[PDB]
């Protein structure tokens, strides 16, 4: 309940991991807030195409001969078209990211805390200072904290879409265009 | 005695290539370099007039007369003297700055040197070996040119003529 | 004449120098090889050797795959490139981390954990952009014909 | 703001001080910073004047693209062209590597690195000036070529000329 | 839904998780505690 | 100096030969280029006379044997790509010729590096480099023979020990 | 020299299933898991040789040799103890006009050099020691 | 003082320069031809000789054949990449075939093989019955 | 022992690749292992059946959750 208690316990039974920032810690607090953000628009936008017909010949299912059993979803079935489609950009994305780990800069916020990267120090004490339950303000603007009470608020909108997509018995689609006003349907 | 000093050696190794040891001394060299600046500057012009006019481009008045070698045979020698004259007196006008590198003309009545273009010693030295390799470059294509257009008629080997990009010209 | 001498002159040492083994060929191409020139940083290593990985490895998967026959053959092609690139480099990452440990000192030593992970990061750069330069020069195929 | 910047190239006129409301310069690192402004923005100097030249004064005599539109042009052309263009660029990042490791300068040091026309001046002076001149007319380029994108996907965003459209 | 999942989760099992478990009995195995 | 050093290249048959004396007053850099020009020319010589010679055979066994047996004319039917190959790839080992040049100790013409386990005080080796030396003479003059052959008499085949 | 820097190594016996550090220890002092090769201009293996233009065959190098000079002190001090054994028990049986068992011990290694010393009994040694 | 040797691709290797290094030293009294055990024929010179080695199984084999050349004069050291050498064989002067006086025993158990204890009588005790 | 076999520390000082082969077909002999009490055998002894019986019965789960998932049954 404490919560530094249970990071403590956690870092104990898990040390290897603990050590490069995985597990809870203020880096993945960081990183995954990132993502989160980030998602909110990928998902807004998916909903946008979908209600305005963008997405080019959906409900339309990849061919089995162009392509191959790899783009199949039971048996000759195959995935449609808008599927495929998210995918991609989805993929677009993720390769950015793959780079940005495997070959980080000099100036920039590594994934994981390592000792021998020039900005290790810098993250240390950013972490170090970010740490609270209510966002802090007075530091509004373009700072870390601002970044990570952001952060924290896309990743509880997520839940609450699921939760709220279920209890309507609705796709979280749906539930976007509802909060949005129905504006992207 | 050793010209490996002078611009326009062949490499830090061989230094002046001389095969049949035409310079001995360097009143030779002078005289050699002399030439072969001449011979390099007028083949410059020569190769860019050889190639305009194959192209097709004609001066006003000079629309119908034939190009390349043929040209010389065929077009007027009226209408060629002018050339000389107009050669001959620069022939005359130019003069040799004495104490200077062979073909410095900077004597001349009409105001030339290096100008603006060179400041430090270095900068005279680069362009001097420049104008030097491209004439010598040149030497070679104007010759190169004619042979052919002799044997196929083709003066480019590979392309009939070239075809400019002047936006501006238009 | 004797073209087989003990290596380094040392008759007791397990290597020989033959004319493959110490030729002025052999000696030249190695020096300038990416590896052991002189002078390169971690980085500009590693992404040279990429480069030329990765240009290589398009071809087998593009013309040899099970979407060959396809028209979308190249674009799988570059796929699957990038993907075994990823396993070799998750490969030079273990390496370093057993070879070289966690903290490192002396630095500009290819043999260092820092250096090394600069050398990875080159690699997969190199290796993934290299692999789509293939692909772009795959598209079209010039004939060099006049 | 970074102290840095406090001597450096780039304060000017129309900006008396250091420009860095936001302090990026706590992040991204200073010499990195301008390295990145003079790339970007040369590399926009030279667009710019590509995204009308071949429209304005006309194109070369090849079929292999047929439209005018900047935008458009990109998959018209020939992927060989690419290809050759990523190669040249290339090249010229090796060369600014070289040269750069030969002590020659291609940010505004005393030994220039390509002064093909050589009017780099010796007066450290005018050799200021002359940075000056560089950095603000890539500044502008780069808000110009972003403007002219910008008037082409979404109308009206930007003022352009209708020529340059 | 549901019937997505095999073609969701077979990359995974057979592929990623493989993968990293074998990397981290490397790790285990060629360190020296 | 050059001509009171040099041993390889100075045979039975004619010794020194230098009639019109192009190397009197030559310095060891222009010697040492003249060398490694000669055996270049040579070499390259040989190994022409051996390609025109199995394809004039009939020999050419690539393409399905689709080439000419004409050397000259095939040359003309290959493809444009196969020559461009030849040509850089030769440039690449010049490339590194020019680094082996560069290196201390070089004696003109050797690219495997044969001085570092023998020099030319073993007569078996000065011998065996003046037999490349002395075919390389003579490849170079056949393979000028036999083009005017090719071009001008009309055959590309041998006209000398064809008569059984 | 150090006789103790064999045994002086990383080395822990284990309980039940291992001889032990025997006399001269189990293991190298040093640790062979060295790097690999490295660029021309760069060491690798600590205190390694430079591979000059040919860092490939750098391994092939050597560095560790044996000094003529050096060997005979380690023969000497390894061997020391059994020197003391023998010129002891030459003391004892009662040497003839016996000085000092330093002084004793140069003479008989005067002649009979030192390795001979070592490998004969008392009993020849008294009748060598007779004069 | 090396015997003359052309070279073999079966000498050392990094353990060599990195882990442990073995040296063997003889006298001759002439110029022979001996067989090595890394492979290959060696001539030995007439009176000092060096040779090294990576293991001391492979430096005591060579000292089996040495006697054949009546050859007893043999010195085996390790050398330590360090430096450091240590004096093996023969330790005290005197071959180990020899008893010689002022050796002390060692790993002697004084009973029969057969009275060794019952493994189950040490059970969770970590030692061994050969040990206990 | 500070390497692999931390059971074993003539194992765990093995220079070989021996040491990974064995120490994972000695992993389960805990009565051989480097200090070992019978009491602790015992209670490790009786912790391990449990994560056997949990195997058997998620591998039964597995069974009856396909053939109702992806069967025909009825
Ligand atoms: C090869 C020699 C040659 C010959 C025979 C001609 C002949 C001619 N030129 Mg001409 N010209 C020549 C070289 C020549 N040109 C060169 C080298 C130039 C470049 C300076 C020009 C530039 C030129 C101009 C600018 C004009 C002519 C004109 C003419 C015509 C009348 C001449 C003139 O000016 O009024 C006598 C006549 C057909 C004129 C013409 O045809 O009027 C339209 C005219 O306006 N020429
Ligand atoms: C024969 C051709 C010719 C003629 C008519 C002129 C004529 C002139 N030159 Mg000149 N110039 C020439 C060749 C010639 N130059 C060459 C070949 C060079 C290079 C060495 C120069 C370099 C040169 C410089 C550097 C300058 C001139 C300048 C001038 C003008 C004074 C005058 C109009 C001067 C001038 O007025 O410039 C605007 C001047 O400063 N010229
Ligand atoms: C060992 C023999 C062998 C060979 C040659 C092939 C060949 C092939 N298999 Mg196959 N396969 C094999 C055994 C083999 N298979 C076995 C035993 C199995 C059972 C597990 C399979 C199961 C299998 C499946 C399931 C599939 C294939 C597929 C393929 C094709 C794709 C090739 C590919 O992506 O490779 C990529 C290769 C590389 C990235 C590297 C190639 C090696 C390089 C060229 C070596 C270069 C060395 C160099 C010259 C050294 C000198 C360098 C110096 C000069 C500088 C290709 C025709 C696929 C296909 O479409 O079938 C046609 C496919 O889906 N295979
Ligand atoms: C459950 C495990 C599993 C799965 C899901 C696959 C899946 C596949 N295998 Mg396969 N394979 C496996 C196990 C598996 N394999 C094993 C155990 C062996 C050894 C016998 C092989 C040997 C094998 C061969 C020899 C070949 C395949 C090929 C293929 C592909 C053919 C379908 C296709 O469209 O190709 C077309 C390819 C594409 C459309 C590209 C898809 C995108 C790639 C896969 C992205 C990979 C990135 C990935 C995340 C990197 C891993 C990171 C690492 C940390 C794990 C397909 C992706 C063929 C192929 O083309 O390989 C790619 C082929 O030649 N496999
Ligand atoms: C690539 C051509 C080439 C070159 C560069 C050389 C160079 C050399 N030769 Mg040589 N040689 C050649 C071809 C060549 N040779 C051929 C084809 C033969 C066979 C006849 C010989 C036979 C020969 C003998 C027998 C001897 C030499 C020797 C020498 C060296 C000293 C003589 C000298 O300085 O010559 C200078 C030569 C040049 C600078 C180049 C040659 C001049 C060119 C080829 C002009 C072309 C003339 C020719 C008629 C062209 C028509 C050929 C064909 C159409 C008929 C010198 C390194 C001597 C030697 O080794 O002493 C150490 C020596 O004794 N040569
Ligand atoms: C790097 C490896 C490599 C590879 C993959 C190739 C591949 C090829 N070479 Mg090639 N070549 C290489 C190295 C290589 N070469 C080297 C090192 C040389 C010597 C410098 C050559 C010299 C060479 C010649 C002279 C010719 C080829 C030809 C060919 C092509 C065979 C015919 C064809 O197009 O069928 C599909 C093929 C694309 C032939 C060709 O393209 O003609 C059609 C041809 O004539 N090559
Ligand atoms: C070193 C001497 C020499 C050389 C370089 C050649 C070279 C040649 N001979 Mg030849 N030849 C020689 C000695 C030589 N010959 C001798 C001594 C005899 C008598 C047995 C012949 C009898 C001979 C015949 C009968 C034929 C050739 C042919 C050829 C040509 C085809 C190459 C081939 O595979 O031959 C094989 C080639 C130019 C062939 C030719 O001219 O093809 C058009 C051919 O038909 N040669
Ligand atoms: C590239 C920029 C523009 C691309 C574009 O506009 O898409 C537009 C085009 C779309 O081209 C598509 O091609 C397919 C297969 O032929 C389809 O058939 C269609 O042709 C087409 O729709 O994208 C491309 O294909 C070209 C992009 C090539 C990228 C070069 C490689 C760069 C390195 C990639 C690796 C990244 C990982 C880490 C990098 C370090
Ligand atoms: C029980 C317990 C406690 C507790 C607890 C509690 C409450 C734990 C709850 C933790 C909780 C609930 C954590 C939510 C995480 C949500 C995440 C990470 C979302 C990621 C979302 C990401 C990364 C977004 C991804 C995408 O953008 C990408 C990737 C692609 C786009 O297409 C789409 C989207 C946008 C989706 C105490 C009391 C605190 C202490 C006690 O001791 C132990
Ligand atoms: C776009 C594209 C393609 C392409 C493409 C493109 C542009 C390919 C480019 C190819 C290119 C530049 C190849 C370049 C080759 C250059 C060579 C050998 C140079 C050798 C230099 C030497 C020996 C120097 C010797 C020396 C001399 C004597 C003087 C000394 O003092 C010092 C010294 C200087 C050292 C393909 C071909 C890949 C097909 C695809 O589908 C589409
Ligand atoms: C046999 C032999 C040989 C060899 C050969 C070979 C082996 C080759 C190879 C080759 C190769 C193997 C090559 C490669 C190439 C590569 C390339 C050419 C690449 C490129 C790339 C680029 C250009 C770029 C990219 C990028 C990046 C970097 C990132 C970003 C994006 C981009 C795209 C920009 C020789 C002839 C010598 C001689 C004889 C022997």
């Amino acid at each position: 309940s404490v919560f530094d208690d249970a990071v403590k316990d956690w870092a104990e039974e898990y040390p290897q991991f603990a050590a490069w920032g995985w597990g809870p810690s203020v880096q993945a607090e960081i990183w995954n807030g990132r993502h989160a953000m980030f998602g909110w628009v990928v998902m807004c936008a998916c909903a946008y195409a979908k209600g305005h017909g963008l997405i080019p010949d959906a409900d339309q299912t990849l061919d089995l001969k162009e392509w191959g059993t790899l783009a199949t979803i039971s048996g000759k079935n195959t995935i449609t078209n808008e599927r495929a489609i998210i995918l991609i950009a989805n993929v677009h994305a993720l390769m950015v990211g793959l780079a940005a780990t495997i070959s980080p800069n000099s100036f920039a916020d590594t994934l994981l805390l390592d000792p021998n990267h020039p900005m290790y120090e810098w993250q240390m004490e950013r972490n170090s200072k970010l740490g609270g339950v209510m966002p802090n303000l007075g530091k509004m603007g373009v700072t870390p904290e601002a970044e990570l009470a952001n952060g924290r608020m896309a990743m509880m909108g997520i839940i609450t879409c699921i939760a709220y997509s279920g209890i309507q018995g609705q796709s979280m689609i749906d539930t976007i265009n509802e909060w949005v006003g129905g504006a992207y349907f | 005695a050793d010209f490996s000093g002078e611009i326009g050696a062949a490499n830090a190794e061989l230094g002046c290539w001389d095969p049949l040891n035409f310079c001995t001394d360097q009143a030779s060299f002078d005289k050699m370099r002399y030439a072969e600046l001449k011979h390099g500057r007028v083949a410059q012009l020569a190769a860019w007039g050889y190639a305009t006019t194959w192209s097709g481009a004609r001066f006003p008045g000079c629309e119908d007369f034939p190009a390349g070698h043929e040209a010389v045979l065929k077009i007027g020698t009226e209408n060629l003297i002018p050339v000389l004259v107009v050669a001959g007196a620069l022939e005359t006008l130019w003069k040799q700055k004495e104490g200077s590198f062979p073909g410095d003309f900077s004597a001349t009545s009409f105001p030339v040197g290096f100008g603006p273009f060179a400041k430090t010693e270095a900068d005279m030295i680069d362009l001097r070996t420049k104008e030097l390799n491209n004439g010598r470059a040149a030497m070679m294509g104007i010759l190169g040119m004619i042979v052919h257009e002799q044997i196929d008629g083709k003066p480019f080997i590979f392309f009939d003529k070239f075809e400019i990009y002047a936006p501006f010209g238009n | 004449a004797n073209f087989i001498k003990p290596y380094n002159d040392d008759p007791f040492v397990g290597h020989l120098a033959t004319p493959i083994t110490s030729s002025s060929l052999t000696r030249a191409l190695l020096k300038n090889l990416p590896a052991y020139r002189f002078g390169l940083t971690p980085l500009l290593r590693g992404l040279e050797i990429g480069l030329a990985h990765g240009y290589f490895l398009i071809g087998p998967f593009a013309q040899l795959g099970p979407l060959r026959n396809s028209d979308i053959g190249l674009l799988a092609g570059f796929l699957s490139t990038i993907g075994l690139i990823l396993i070799l480099t998750l490969g030079l990452t273990i390496y370093g981390a057993a070879a070289f440990g966690q903290e490192k000192s002396n630095g500009s030593e290819l043999q260092t954990k820092k250096s090394w992970d600069q050398f990875k990061g080159g690699f997969f750069v190199g290796a993934c952009g290299s692999a789509g330069f293939a692909f772009i020069c795959l598209s079209s195929i010039p004939t060099f014909a006049l | 703001y970074a102290s840095e910047l406090d001597s450096m190239t780039g304060t000017g006129i129309e900006s008396p001080k250091v420009f860095d409301p936001l302090n990026l310069s706590d992040y991204v690192p200073v010499d990195w910073a301008r390295r990145a402004e003079l790339s970007n923005g040369r590399s926009a100097m030279l667009a710019t004047v590509g995204w009308f030249f071949p429209k304005v004064f006309g194109t070369f005599d090849s079929t292999d693209v047929t439209t005018t539109d900047p935008i458009d042009a990109i998959m018209q052309a020939d992927p060989q062209w690419w290809a050759q263009w990523i190669l040249i660029c290339g090249v010229f990042e090796t060369w600014k590597y070289k040269k750069e490791m030969e002590g020659k300068s291609f940010l505004g040091g005393a030994d220039p690195a390509v002064d093909y026309l050589k009017l780099w001046p010796a007066d450290a002076a005018a050799q200021e000036e002359m940075k000056t001149k560089e950095l603000k007319n890539a500044r502008l380029a780069m808000i110009g070529i972003a403007g002219f994108a910008a008037n082409h996907f979404i109308p009206g965003s930007c003022p352009v000329p209708d020529f340059i459209a | 839904a549901a019937s997505f999942l095999p073609s969701i989760l077979v990359p995974l099992v057979g592929l990623i998780f493989p993968a990293f478990s074998m990397a981290l009995f490397f790790l285990y195995v060629q360190t020296d505690d | 100096a050059w001509r009171d050093e040099v041993v390889v290249g100075i045979t039975a048959p004619v010794g020194f030969f230098d009639p019109l004396g192009l190397s009197k007053g030559k310095d060891d850099a222009t010697m040492a280029y003249y060398r490694e020009a000669e055996l270049k020319n040579g070499r390259v010589a040989m190994a022409a006379c051996l390609g025109w010679y199995l394809n004039a055979g009939g020999v050419h066994p690539a393409f399905n044997s689709e080439l000419s047996n004409d050397p000259l004319k095939a040359m003309v039917e290959l493809p444009a790509v196969g020559w461009l190959q030849f040509v850089l790839g030769c440039g690449a080992i010049e490339w590194l010729g020019q680094q082996i040049k560069e290196r201390p100790g070089y004696v003109p013409g050797d690219l495997l590096g044969a001085s570092y386990w023998v020099d030319n005080s073993d007569e078996g080796w000065v011998m065996y480099q003046n037999k490349e030396l002395n075919n390389g003479r003579l490849a170079m003059l056949a393979i000028v023979g036999m083009v005017y052959q090719d071009v001008f008499v009309g055959d590309y085949g041998d006209m000398m020990y064809k008569q059984l | 020299v150090d006789l103790d820097y064999g045994m002086k190594n990383s080395y822990v016996p284990a309980t039940g299933g291992d001889g032990g550090q025997g006399q001269f220890g189990a293991q190298s002092p040093n640790d062979w898991r060295v790097a690999g090769t490295s660029p021309v201009g760069e060491t690798s293996y600590a205190g390694a040789a430079d591979g000059g233009e040919e860092p490939w065959f750098a391994e092939a190098i050597s560095t560790v040799s044996l000094d003529l000079q050096k060997a005979d002190e380690t023969l000497k001090a390894f061997t020391k103890d059994a020197a003391a054994f023998k010129i002891e028990e030459f003391a004892a049986e009662k040497p003839y006009g016996f000085t000092s068992s330093d002084a004793a011990m140069e003479e008989l290694v005067g002649k009979l050099g030192y390795s001979k010393f070592l490998e004969m009994s008392t009993k020849q040694l008294m009748k060598t020691w007779g004069t | 003082p090396f015997p003359t040797f052309g070279g073999s691709t079966g000498g050392w290797l990094r353990a060599a320069e990195v882990e442990e290094k073995y040296a063997i030293t003889w006298t001759s009294t002439k110029e022979q031809i001996f067989e090595m055990p890394t492979g290959g024929a060696a001539i030995m010179r007439n009176g000092e000789n060096l040779l090294y080695l990576a293991r001391k199984e492979q430096c005591l084999a060579l000292s089996t054949q040495l006697r054949t050349f009546k050859i007893n004069d043999y010195k085996i050291y390790r050398i330590f990449p360090s430096g450091e050498v240590q004096y093996l064989h023969p330790k005290d002067g005197v071959f180990p075939e020899k008893v010689n006086p002022g050796r002390t025993s060692v790993n002697s158990r004084g009973f029969s093989i057969g009275k060794n204890p019952n493994p189950a009588s040490i059970k969770f005790s970590g030692i061994t019955t050969y040990e206990s | 022992a500070t390497k692999f076999p931390k059971f074993s520390q003539a194992l765990a000082q093995d220079p070989a690749t021996r040491r990974i082969w064995y120490g994972i077909a000695t992993a389960h002999d805990l009565e051989a292992h480097d200090g070992m009490t019978e009491e602790n055998l015992y209670q490790k002894i009786f912790a391990s059946h449990f994560g056997h019986l949990a195997i058997i019965f998620l591998w039964t789960s597995g069974n009856l959750f396909h053939v109702a998932w992806q069967g025909n049954f009825e």
